[PDB]
C-alpha cells in the first residue's frame, strides 16, 4: 500500500502519526518503511516496535475484555466476537513476524540489531501464545523460547548488563517464564540475576545512561515485587 | 498482570 | 458488511465492543442495527451515538494535533497526512449524516427521538464545519445550525428544561455558537438561560433523574467559567 | 477547549 511513498516519508509520516496517537498509521508507514528493503537505524527500529506494540496492545486488552466475558458465559455472539478480535490479533503479530524473517534478522549483522529483532520475534509469539489453544500451541511457545534465547545468547555475549535493549529482553523473557511457560522460578531468577548484574554495572554509566538503565531495573523490580 | 517492557 | 448478522446480534456485539472500548467495531455493528431499517430504541440511540462519538473523536484530537503542526511549519508530508486523517474524519461524518438522512429522522415521530437525532445531525456538521476551509464552509455552518435550531424548537415546545437531551443538545449548540459561528455572546446566553431555567425546574425530580441533569448542567457551568 | 456533551 505504501509502495509509491519514499522511504523518508514514511519515517516523517510514522514520527507524525505517534505524535497524533494514530498507531494504527504509525504501524502501516513503518512496514513500507522496511519494505524499502534497506536496514533500519536504531531510531527507526524504536519506531516500528512502539507501533506495532501499541496496536497489539490495545488487540491484547480487548481480547482479555471479551475471553473474561466469554468465561463467565460459559448465544454464540461473544465467542464470535472474541474470535474476531483474536484473528485481527494473530494477523498483526503474523505481519510483524514477517517482517522480521523477510527480511530484518537475516540482514541484522550487529548485537544491536540482531537482538532487538530477536526479542520482537520472541514477543510477537509471545503473544500468539497468548491466545493458542490448538495443535501448535507448544511450537508456538518453544517458537517464542528459542527466539528470546538466541537474544540473551548474543546480548550475555555482546553488551553490558545495563544496556537497555539487554534489560528489556530479559525482563521480556521473565515474564514469558512466568505466564507462559509456567516457570516463575525460572521467571523469578532471571530477573533477579538481571537486576544485581545491572546494579552493578551502573557506575560506569553516565546520567544519562543511568537513567534509561534503572527505569527498566524498576520494571524488574515490581515484578519481583509481584512474584515474591 | 506483571509488567512487560513499556516506554 | 453486516447484512447477514440479525438486529439483535448486531446489538449485543455493539455492547460487547464498547465493554472493550473497540468503537471503530461498535459503530461499524451500529451501522449494521441502523440499516436493517427498524427505529431504534433509546438505548440503541446511545450506542449509535457513543460508537461515533469516540470514532469521530479520536480523529478530531489526531487532526488537531497534526493541524497545529502544520501551522508552526508555515515538504508536503504534514499537510498530506492531515490531510488523509481530514478525509477520514468527513467520512465517518458523512456516514453518519447519510444513516440520519436514510432514514433514522424521517421515522422518527416521538420528541426524544427525533431531538436526539436532529442534535446529531448537528453535531457531525459542526464537526465537518471544524475542518471546512472551501466554497461549500458557510453552507455546513448553516447545515449545523439548522439542525441544531429545529432540535431546540422541538426541546422546548417537548420537553422539561432538566431533560437530559434537551440539556445537552443546548449545551453543544452553544459551543457551535461559540466555536464555529463566532457569537459568544450567543453562547453564553443560551448556556446561562439553560442553566437557569434548569435550575429551577430541579424540584420536580426523582433523585436519579437529579444526578442526570445537575451532571450536564456542571457542563454548562464549566463553560461559563471558561468564558466569562 | 470548552465542554460538548460528554459521557
Ligand atoms: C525492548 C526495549 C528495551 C529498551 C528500550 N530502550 C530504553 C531506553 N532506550 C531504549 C532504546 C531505544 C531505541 C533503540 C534501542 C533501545 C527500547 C525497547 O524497545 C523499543
Ligand atoms: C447528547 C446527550 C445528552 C444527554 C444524554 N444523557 C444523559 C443522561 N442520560 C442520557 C440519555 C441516554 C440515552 C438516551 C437519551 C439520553 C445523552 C446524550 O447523547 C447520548
Ligand atoms: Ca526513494
Ligand atoms: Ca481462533
Ligand atoms: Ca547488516
Ligand atoms: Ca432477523
Ligand atoms: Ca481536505
Ligand atoms: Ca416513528
Ligand atoms: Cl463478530
Ligand atoms: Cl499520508
Amino acid at each position: 500500500a505504501m509502495g509509491s511513498m519514499e522511504r523518508a516519508s514514511l519515517i516523517q509520516k510514522a514520527k507524525l502519526a505517534e505524535q497524533a496517537e494514530r498507531y494504527e498509521d504509525m504501524a502501516a508507514f513503518m512496514k513500507g518503511a522496511v519494505e524499502k528493503g534497506e536496514e533500519l537505524s536504531c531510531e527507526e527500529r524504536n519506531l516500528l516496535s512502539v507501533a506495532y506494540k501499541n496496536v497489539v496492545g490495545g488487540q491484547r486488552a480487548a481480547w482479555r475484555v471479551l475471553s473474561s466475558i466469554e468465561q463467565k458465559s460459559n448465544g454464540p455472539e461473544v465467542r464470535e466476537y472474541r474470535e474476531k478480535v483474536e484473528t485481527e490479533l494473530q494477523g498483526v503479530c503474523d505481519t510483524v513476524l514477517g517482517l522480521l524473517d523477510s527480511h530484518l534478522i537475516k540482514e541484522a549483522g550487529d548485537a544491536e540489531s540482531r537482538v532487538f529483532y530477536l526479542k520482537m520475534k520472541g514477543d510477537y509469539y509471545r503473544y500468539l501464545a497468548e491466545v493458542a489453544t490448538g495443535d501448535d500451541k507448544k511450537r508456538i511457545i518453544d517458537s517464542a523460547r528459542s527466539a528470546y534465547q538466541e537474544a540473551m545468547d548474543i546480548s550475555k555475549k555482546e553488551m553490558p548488563p545495563t544496556n537497555p535493549i539487554r534489560l528489556g529482553l530479559a525482563l521480556n523473557f521473565s515474564v514469558f517464564h512466568y505466564e507462559i511457560a509456567n516457570s516463575p522460578e525460572e521467571a523469578i531468577s532471571l530477573a533477579k540475576t538481571t537486576f544485581d548484574e545491572a546494579m552493578a554495572d551502573l557506575h560506569t554509566l553516565s546520567e544519562d545512561s543511568y537513567k534509561d538503565s534503572t527505569l527498566i531495573m524498576q520494571l524488574l523490580r515490581d515484578n519481583l515485587t509481584l512474584w515474591t | 498482570r506483571p509488567s512487560s517492557w513499556r516506554q
